[PDB]
């Protein structure tokens, strides 16, 4: 029940936030990019993978992916709210400027709305479709 | 200009009165136009040898000083969706490959011939090929992680000591007055350890009444006492912060530690940055002794003790290369009264792309000069530009190989270099060899490449490219030589063989480059007969044998030599120069023949002296630049005029013992030195402080321990120096 | 009258015998079937005994050094007195030169017997309380909680230590009033840590920076409790807090133990659930695997237990042997662990409080009754007694069973057959009230003596000595079973009893040691033709022994399944500790009956007192229960709908532990604590079955 969270524009696949805490981070981070290059305007807008003790979950919104990785274990139901309590805020904030801008992560100060709405998903106080990751790459 | 040869023995006056300009590469006029500033990029032979054997018989080291990070005036930006990098060698496309089929270009440094893609549009105009310096924009595939954010921790000691030396209450001023202008975003996090006996963090939390000082005593397993709130936001915790500050010098005052875990301390800082990494800041001011890292006390030596360096640990050394690894890197503040083993402690910042700063018996009270000069120094530390997880490349064509480093970082593979951070104010040093005979190429280039994260949150790359001819006799690598760059690699060396051998070896082969150099010479040629570019070489070599790295005769402690030599492997070439050979001026009679054009100002520009006491004059007053302070010595019978009209002054008798600047009076003597003053620091980003302290009785006349060409007690005068260089030549 | 006696003898003397007369000879000694015991209360309150301000004379003898009683002989014309004990005969202090007849000193007159003196021992040590804080709850839990020790802290006395220690997955060491900035040092609540390290770690009257008196820090700490928020540290799906009670209470024990040992001292720890890291886990931190339970241990399924309950074992002697309370205030949903932690309250004098939540009444007015003072402005308390037992020589101890530890002290008056905490002539009990009750059994090897001597640290500080001097009757060798059978206390024997099957049910039948003293008390003083059941009566001395053993046996004492272990060990450790009267209470429940033909009356604890047109009032000691039959479940009606619950109120109040209140009637679910406490199945089988025994093989 922990993190890996990347927003990335559908097209090329250009970067756009992240949020990464390790204290490997490098091999998921590769799977993850691997996805932003295979979706395209076919890809089902909501998606579920398994890939051994992780599993990924994204949505996609108006050509703007949203992908969250966790452990298996973490509920399948929390990992997508929290994906949209991201894409209603970054859509609202940023959503017309995505298709114009060319630089890896222009919205590198998207950083704080994830990560205190990361916090609000990752603590039991506070309170699609499925297939092997493996194939789709 | 001059192709003559010089008679050291009897010019003895061959120190020009003018700065030093470095030499011009005897290049093409259209290649020289384009080539680098040789502010950022120079090399000691700007004639390369054609072969090892003929870089043999030169005797002259081989390599480059580069200066990669340095405020520019003007950098050039290419956003280009696409960065050229030959197929190959991933050489950076320069202003010196060679354009052929108009689409292919041929790759200056391994001669292969790459296709210039449709998105390079008239082919030779664009900006990659019309500037040796440029920025790119590194793409997606240049980061191994999102660009992190600015991350400050800042680590004081506040042992008893620590508390006595008063350094604590104008380091949090500092930052006070800075807080808004650190690099950075709204990303920025900021975080606060002191440490005694224990490691002491601290919470910032805006629900609390006021922050909380978490002790982890456990010394021998040390942890992270709280998961959030440890690191905070600068932005959203600017309030929390600032109370922090002014409270943190009033909570130690009646302190009984005597003693300090530095080492365990720097292992909490470690964990607490290790998840982003950053620049960590550490405030030391006595020898560990408690804890892992503990270090054994030395007696220091005396006038007496001959040449008989190393640390005496390699905890340090390993915690480095820990930090290095997460991109951390340690920059070390040693405010020590007392021998403080920094042969062991500058490893935090040697082997972690940091720098280490000296403040020698600071005292808030009795040392007014460390005092204001740390405050100079932390605004600039505070206030300068840095890039975060930082890694450098150094490229060379065919044939040029590079295979010794010199500067603060980690070498991770050959030809790399790990920059956790990278300042700019930062040199870096590379000695190259002749692997393969030139006999191909006419030119041969060297590129530099600076991938990092800004404190924007943007993964750059900072590209240099130096382009230099090639040449096949001996008197041509004599024309093009580079009296100061060879000084500047030499020292450099003469560090590395302290701690490999000794500093005898050190000294020696520091006499044996200018021995072996000018009898090669000789042998392919009464006096001691030096070509026009080498005749500053023995007076170089001699200010550096008397510089506190090297010196020996001289009653200078152990820190203050290991200092000056971390200094000579992190300063730019400017800066040892400085320090090495001061610029001496004559400052009580300056007049108009100096350079006004600059609008409304006069700014005088006296004749350079050199460092000898037949130059000074009781009846006058002397200033002398040694880069980081200006010296302004004061003559006993000097002038009344000199006295009232700029010092303030009506005798000799009644100049403040320790005075911190000169004042700024209503009289024309006045302005002309304040602007001559304020012109030397305008040069730098570094502000110097300027004592006049330097009277003819202050117990405090080091100005003339930069004498450097008059003997002493032990030490050879620079007739002397050159009388034992000719006996060596025609031995 | 003997039940007059026994009644005057306890109020007096706070005692309650077995037997008020003892075997003389060694052929009926050997063949008691209920021990010499005595239900000991040392602090029992009276009609205000004048304090006692001079030091107690005492035999000058090495070994015997009794406390002049009025068992000894006097001689006022030579001013000497003679020892009960020792026949040793003494001189009478300077201070007792102006002795005469019609004027002598206190301790002797008979009304004296159960005396205090107060004696100076320099300076009177402050008292020392340490705040220990779980941190892993709920907001409105944990703002409650906060609420209540800030109260508590308005209550202490100006002259008192307080020291927080709050934790949760580390432990946190408050450095209280360090002014503009709040320090604490941090631990981890992984790996345990000695006295000795805790005191190099850390470092007129006496304080230290983290115990320091209350008039000058209660602004500090009543901010600080004000400000204190849960741990800090998340808690993922499916995850429990991680909890490190374990070594937040040794923590706590070390730094009094290194800081001020041999001193009266509390150590109020508050839990808000198990403790789920380090040593003396209780349980793991996955929520698919539940808190153990009475089934999990029976089948060797709970791998905390053994290993948590010695950690707590360790640190209740450590605490013991420095002198130091240890108070457990416990409110969760799910079990605490009170299993693995029940020695440090019940070996010191800890308190030990359960509930839900809390933000609950039960809790809240259950916390300030601890602080309840007397007609001086003082608490109810009382640290560091030390009980000592003086004999005559024909009397010996085999132990004790209460809240105390053995300061094995060897003597003649120990004897070879040891119980409870035995062994020794004198305990420590840490902490005490007017309320703590020990049993301690005697064994025979005319007129008998027992001596009762209790120092402790005072409230006010004083060091005061509690002297009762009791004397009971030795047989007549012509009548001895006879008079023995009429000094028979057969309310306090039900108790005494019980402490014995209680404790080894604790320290592992137990019914069939029950029963086969049951069967030979019926033998011996029963009456009976041979192989003749319904011939058997009791005297009215015996006759509630039977009942009083059939309750015994059924309760939630012995039949622990059907209750969870933290709930058993919550129920022993108050009854190990009650006087007579409440004890006999949480055995067999009191039930008054409410009608509108007649006032409240009591009633048997059968079925056949449920009625429909009838409200019950059912005192278990744990909890008051008021219960609605059919029919009235539905200004005359009112006086009859709140007559138990007025009768409820007022004893809803002196008891310590405040009993948790019901309001149900039949249908209610919680109708199930009236069905179960009350009706072998059936007295009535249970009786015939014992008749048949007693008239039957001895
Ligand atoms: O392997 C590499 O050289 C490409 C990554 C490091 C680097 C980046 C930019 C410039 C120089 C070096
Ligand atoms: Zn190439
Ligand atoms: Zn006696």
């Amino acid at each position: 029940m922990v993190l890996l969270t990347m927003i990335a524009r559908v097209a090329d696949g250009l970067p756009l936030a992240a949020s990464m805490q390790e204290d490997d981070l490098q091999q998921y981070q590769s799977q993850a990019k691997q996805l932003f290059r295979k979706l395209n305007e076919q890809s089902p807008t909501r998606c579920t993978l398994e890939a051994g003790a992780m599993t990924f979950h994204y949505i996609i919104e108006q050509g703007v992916c949203y992908l969250v990785l966790c452990e298996a274990a973490f509920p399948k139901k929390l990992a997508f709210a929290y994906l949209e309590d991201l894409h209603s805020e970054f859509d609202e904030q940023h959503g017309k400027k995505v298709p114009t801008v060319s630089r890896p992560y222009s919205f590198i100060e998207f950083d704080t709305f994830i990560q205190k709405t990361k916090k609000l998903y990752i603590d039991s106080r506070a309170r699609i479709m499925v297939a092997n990751i493996e194939e789709v790459l | 200009e001059g192709l003559r040869v010089v008679n050291l023995l009897q010019e003895r006056n061959m120190l020009p009165s003018t700065p030093l300009k470095p030499p011009v590469p005897n290049l093409h006029e259209d290649i020289q136009k384009l080539n680098c500033n040789p502010e950022l990029f120079r090399c000691t032979l700007t004639s390369i040898p054609q072969t090892q054997a003929l870089l043999n018989k030169a005797k002259l080291p081989l390599g480059l000083l580069l200066h990669p990070f340095k405020d520019l005036v003007q950098l050039p930006v290419v956003t280009s969706s696409t960065i050229v990098r030959c197929r190959s060698c991933r050489t950076y496309i320069n202003p010196f490959v060679s354009f052929l089929d108009q689409r292919r270009w041929k790759c200056n440094l391994c001669y292969r011939v790459n296709d210039v893609p449709e998105e390079f549009l008239e082919p030779h105009r664009r900006p990659e090929v019309q500037n040796a310096t440029i920025e790119f924009m590194a793409p997606s595939e240049y980061m191994l992680r999102p660009p992190q954010p600015p991350v400050y921790l800042f680590v004081f000691d506040v042992s008893h000591n620590a508390v006595e030396t008063g350094y604590l209450n104008s380091v949090c001023q500092s930052l006070l007055d800075n807080l808004d202008l650190l690099p950075g975003n709204t990303r920025t996090k900021i975080g606060f350890i002191t440490f005694d006996s224990t490691i002491h963090f601290y919470g910032l939390q805006e629900s609390l009444s006021q922050p909380q000082m978490l002790i982890v005593s456990d010394i021998e397993d040390v942890f992270i006492p709280m998961p959030e709130n440890l690191l905070v936001n600068l932005n959203e915790s600017k309030e929390l912060v600032q109370d922090l500050l002014k409270t943190l010098p009033q909570m130690f005052t009646k302190t009984l530690e005597t003693q300090s875990a530095l080492g365990p301390a720097l292992q909490a800082a470690f964990k607490l940055m290790s998840p982003t990494g950053g620049r960590m800041s550490v405030f030391q001011t006595q020898l560990p002794t408690l804890g892992v890292g503990a270090l054994k006390p030395r007696e220091e030596p005396n006038h007496r003790s001959s040449a008989k360096m190393t640390p005496s640990t390699d905890f340090y050394k390993k915690l480095a290369l820990d930090c290095s690894g997460q991109q951390v890197a340690v920059d070390l503040f040693l405010l020590s009264g007392q021998y403080s083993d920094l042969a062991s402690l500058g490893c935090i910042s040697r082997y972690s792309a940091g720098s280490v700063y000296y403040y020698p018996s600071y005292h808030h009270q009795h040392n007014p000069v460390q005092v204001q000069k740390l405050q100079k120094e932390l605004q600039r530390y505070l206030t300068r530009k840095i890039g975060f997880e930082a890694v450098m490349r150094i490229r060379c064509t065919k044939g040029l190989s590079i295979h010794t480093f010199h500067g603060n970082f980690f070498v991770r593979s050959t030809d790399l270099l790990s920059l956790p951070n990278v300042n700019p104010d930062a040199g870096y040093a590379v000695q190259m060899s002749v692997e393969e005979s030139l006999t191909d190429t006419q030119l041969v280039s060297f590129q530099s490449a600076l991938l990092y994260t800004s404190s924007k949150g943007e993964r750059r790359i900072r590209v240099h490219t130096l382009c230099l001819p090639v040449v096949s006799t001996l008197n041509d690598v004599f024309l093009g030589a580079d009296v100061q760059a060879i000084s500047g690699l030499l020292a450099n060396m003469a560090v590395d063989r302290s701690m490999t051998a000794s500093l005898s070896d050190a000294r020696d082969a520091l006499v044996n480059a200018v021995i072996d150099s000018l009898s090669a010479y000789r042998s392919s040629v009464p006096g001691l007969m030096v070509p026009f570019s080498l005749r500053l070489f023995p007076l170089f070599v001699l200010a550096l044998l008397k510089q506190k790295s090297f010196q020996t005769g001289t009653n200078a402690r152990l820190d203050e030599r290991i200092f000056a030599m971390c200094q000579v492997k992190n300063q730019p070439l400017v800066y040892l120069m400085l320090t090495t050979h001061p610029s001496l001026y004559r400052v009580d009679n300056l007049s108009d023949e100096g350079a006004l054009n600059i609008s409304d100002r006069t700014i005088p520009q006296p004749p350079i002296l050199q460092l000898s006491v037949e130059k000074l004059s009781r009846d006058g007053a002397f200033l002398m630049d040694a880069g980081s302070v200006l010296m302004l010595w004061v003559g006993k019978n000097c002038t009344q005029n000199f006295l009232s009209q700029v010092l303030g002054v009506q005798n000799y008798a009644s100049i403040p013992q320790p005075m911190t600047d000169l004042p700024e009076l209503d009289t024309p003597e006045s302005a002309r030195i304040i602007a001559f003053i304020s012109w030397l620091r305008e040069q730098r980003p570094f502000f110097p402080i300027l004592y006049v302290i330097a009277d003819e009785s202050p117990m405090k006349a080091n100005f003339l321990q930069n004498m450097i060409e008059d003997r002493t007690e032990s030490a050879l005068s620079y007739y002397e120096f050159l009388l034992h260089i000719q006996q060596q030549v025609n031995k | 009258t003997y039940l007059e006696f026994i009644q005057q003898n306890e109020e007096r003397d706070g005692v309650r015998f077995s037997w008020n007369v003892w075997p003389s000879s060694r052929l009926e000694a050997t063949r008691m079937v209920v021990p010499v015991a005595a239900l000991f209360t040392p602090l029992k309150e009276r009609p205000d005994l004048p304090p006692i301000q001079y030091e107690p004379v005492l035999c000058s003898r090495t070994t015997c050094r009794a406390v002049l009683n009025p068992l000894c002989q006097v001689d006022y014309r030579a001013k000497l007195w003679a020892c009960n004990f020792c026949y040793q005969r003494n001189q009478f202090p300077p201070s007792y030169a102006g002795i005469s007849e019609l004027n002598q000193p206190a301790e002797l007159l008979p009304q004296f017997s159960s005396i205090e003196y107060v004696v100076l021992r320099g300076p009177q040590m402050p008292l020392i309380f340490l705040y220990v804080v779980d941190t892993c709850m709920e907001d409105e839990d944990l703002q409650a909680l906060k609420e209540s020790m800030q109260m508590s802290l308005s209550l202490l006395p100006p002259t008192a230590l307080v020291g927080l220690i709050t934790f949760g997955r580390m432990v946190q060491v408050h450095e209280l009033g360090c002014e503009g900035i709040s320090k604490s040092y941090v631990f981890r609540g992984t790996k345990d840590l000695s006295a000795k390290q805790l005191q190099e770690m850390l470092g007129p009257p006496p304080s230290n920076r983290f115990l320091q008196p209350v008039q000058k820090i209660d602004m500090n700490l009543t901010d600080l409790l004000g400000e204190l928020q849960r741990d800090p540290w998340p808690v993922p799906q499916g995850k429990r807090p991680l909890r490190s009670s374990g070594v937040a209470l040794s923590i706590a024990v070390g730094l009094l133990e290194c800081t001020f040992p041999n001193t009266g001292a509390r150590i109020m720890m508050f839990i808000g659930g198990p403790a789920t890291q380090g040593p003396g886990m209780v349980v793991g931190d996955e929520l698919k695997t539940p808190i153990r339970s009475w089934h999990d241990i029976d089948k060797d399924n709970a791998k905390y237990v053994k290993k948590g309950t010695k950690h707590f074992e360790a640190l209740a002697n450590r605490a013991a042997t420095t002198g130091h309370v240890i108070d457990i205030y416990a409110c969760a949903l799910d079990q605490t662990g009170l299993l693995e932690m029940k020695c440090c309250p019940n070996l010191t004098g800890g308190y030990m409080v359960m509930g839900d939540s809390f933000n609950t009444s039960l809790f809240k007015q259950t916390f300030q009754r601890v602080f309840t003072k007397d007609m001086h402005g003082q608490f109810k308390m009382g640290f560091g007694g030390t009980l000592e037992i003086k004999t005559s020589r024909e009397i010996k101890i085999s132990g004790a069973i209460g809240p105390c530890v053995s300061l094995n002290s060897k003597g003649p008056c120990v004897s070879e057959n040891e119980i409870g905490t035995g062994g020794t002539c004198q305990w420590k009990i840490c902490g005490l009230s007017p309320t703590t009750t020990l049993a301690i059994y005697f064994e025979v090897v005319g007129r008998g003596a027992i001596q009762f001597v209790t120092q402790y640290q005072h409230s006010s500080g004083q060091r005061r000595i509690r002297v009762t001097t009791i004397a009971r009757n030795w047989a007549d060798a012509q009548t001895q079973i006879q008079n023995i059978a009429a000094s028979f206390d057969q309310e306090a024997a039900a108790i005494l009893m019980a402490r014995l099957a209680i404790y080894r049910a604790e320290t592992e039948d137990v019914l069939r040691w029950l029963d086969r003293q049951l069967i030979r008390l019926c033998q011996k003083f029963g009456e009976y033709h041979k192989d003749d059941p319904s011939s058997f009566r009791f005297s009215e001395t015996f006759s509630l022994y039977p009942q009083f053993m059939f309750h015994l046996r059924r309760s939630s004492f012995l039949q622990v399944f059907n209750n969870s272990p933290d709930e058993s060990s919550y129920y022993r450790h108050h009854f190990m500790r009650q006087d007579l009267t409440q004890s006999l209470i949480m055995i067999q429940p009191i039930l008054y009956a409410y009608s509108f033909s007649g006032p409240p009356e009591p009633v048997l604890l059968d079925s056949s007192s449920i009625l429909a047109d009838r409200i019950l009032l059912m005192d278990t000691f744990f909890q008051i229960l008021i219960y609605h039959g059919e029919t009235i479940a539905q200004e005359n009606f009112r006086h009859l709908l709140q007559a138990p619950v007025d009768d409820a109120q007022e004893i809803l109040h002196s008891r310590f532990p405040m009993p948790r209140y019901i309001d149900t009637e039949h249908g209610g679910s919680q109708a199930r604590f009236l069905l179960s406490k009350v009706n072998d199945v059936s007295l009535q089988v249970f009786m015939d079955h014992l008749k048949k025994l007693a008239v039957s093989s001895a």
